[PDB]
């Protein structure tokens, strides 16, 4: 396919997913609202074939994982499981949210700390 | 004069394992105090570029604080200092080093542009986390730190053009005095007051000939508390050979003979 | 909730505002790496402008463009001729050379040509 979409006006196709990356910096639930506000969602990782493009992304940046301490591991906003071997997951801050870093880390933040956050609209 | 340089020294905290959201960077500038940077603003102890570059390396520091083992119960530092100097020459040095509580572990400078870490036991564990760390992210390139290097170096070159660096001399002020008039001898003191730069060669001379540093009596090199040097020296003589003694002071490449004042 | 469409891009390409962009991991000299992104009717990464190219700030490690030294001067180009608009790049000397690895946000550290790194491309729509 010569043609990459569809997706928002000023947003990067890859592969058929869109994303967005914000610099006006917001607390874990504060982001998932911005997202949310552009029919979008916070970055969920699914695929290192189809999101390989996220090796190159420089800092971290909120992604829609949460912590469920009741069984103990990770789900996305939508509310789809972790598909292990994706990330690695590092404790850095003792919270219940975790932003993204490159290459497919995750590094565990206090909800509260405002961060950068990337949006993302799927197939 | 002595090098022109720029130090950068970043600080993230980590108490009972939990890496700390803030972090503090402090900008120096020929050894003075120029920028304090926390997350959220860099502040003169606008400056965009600077709060851009500065923020990143401390997200960047709260990482590789992440993957360090063992972090015992309680509050630990990790910093990341960069120095690099211009010289008079316009040959240049830099250097990137890694203080763990408090204590180097690694180091990487421009003449090796290897890294470098102590014999102590706790220092290879902490590098080997690290540079295992680095190893992994397969973008941390040799590049990554000859850039690094690069940086601190157009910077300092940034500030110099731009005169945010002052390279001015303050010649001493010289006063000498009698004191201490006691059994027919007397104190005779030369102070130098006022001076930058700190070096300062100051010595009590009988008849052109210096005298030795155990015939006399040195005061330490005191700042003066507004960015300038005093110090001074004296010696103990017979009453009425004072004009045959003169203090000699070279600085800032003069040369000057004070003597005694009747 | 206006849907658009990007391109066009080759195959599998990053699109963003009538611009095509992928990275190579298979690092090159300045030469080869221009050589790579001709034979996809594409070039090295040329920077025109930071509102159009913002996706650029969050560009991790050293990449190749096609910034090229034209030393009467002092000054810079781009492969097509085009000279560095100003106030775009800080050029960063690094190495004693006559190329530029981009690196984020807005930077060019000068690299000898001969010396393989990963390479950007780019293609207009």
């Amino acid at each position: 396919e010569s043609y990459c979409g569809p997706c928002p006006k000023n947003w990067i196709c890859y592969k058929n997913n869109c994303y967005q990356f914000f610099d006006e910096s917001k607390n874990w639930y504060e982001s998932q609202a911005s997202c949310m506000s552009q029919n979008a969602s916070l970055l969920k990782v699914y695929s290192k074939e189809d999101q390989d493009l996220l090796k190159l992304v420089k800092s971290y940046h909120w992604m829609g994982l949460v912590h469920i301490p009741t069984n103990g591991s990770w789900q996305w906003e939508d509310g789809s499981i972790l598909s292990p071997n994706l990330l690695t997951i590092i404790e850095m801050q003792k919270g219940d949210c975790a932003l993204y870093a490159s290459s497919f880390k995750g590094y565990i933040e206090n909800c509260s700390t405002p961060n950068t956050y990337i949006c993302m609209q799927r197939t | 004069m002595e090098p022109h340089s720029l130090r950068y020294n970043l600080t993230v905290l980590i108490w009972d394992g939990s890496v700390q959201s803030g972090f503090l960077t402090e900008v120096h500038l020929d050894g003075q105090p120029f920028l304090r940077c926390d997350r959220q603003k860099c502040r003169a102890k606008t400056w965009d570029r600077e709060t851009r570059d500065l923020t990143g390396n401390g997200k960047d520091l709260r990482m590789t604080l992440a993957h360090i083992k063992d972090q015992k119960e309680g509050l630990h530092s990790l910093q990341e200092i960069r120095v690099c100097e211009i010289h008079e020459d316009n040959s240049t040095r830099s250097s990137i080093h890694f203080y763990y509580d408090g204590e180097l572990f690694l180091s990487n400078n421009l003449e090796t542009k290897e890294w470098t870490m102590p014999q102590s036991s706790r220092a290879q564990t902490l590098a080997m986390n690290v540079r295992n760390f680095w190893k992994e992210d397969a973008m941390k390139t040799k590049t990554h730190w000859h850039a690094m290097h690069a940086d601190c170096l157009q910077e300092l070159r940034r500030y110099l053009k731009s005169g945010v660096v002052l390279r001015r001399t303050v010649p001493p002020m010289v006063n000498v005095t009698r004191s201490e008039a006691s059994e027919g001898n007397i104190t005779v003191t030369c102070r130098a007051s006022g001076f930058y730069p700190w070096n300062i060669t100051l010595s009590w001379r009988q008849d052109g000939v210096s005298l030795s540093h155990d015939t006399q009596q040195w005061g330490d090199v005191l700042p003066d508390g507004n960015g300038t040097y005093q110090t001074w020296v004296a010696t103990r003589i017979c009453q009425g050979e004072e004009q045959r003694f003169t203090c000699y002071m070279e600085h800032s490449g003069n040369h000057s003979t004070h003597p005694v004042p009747s």
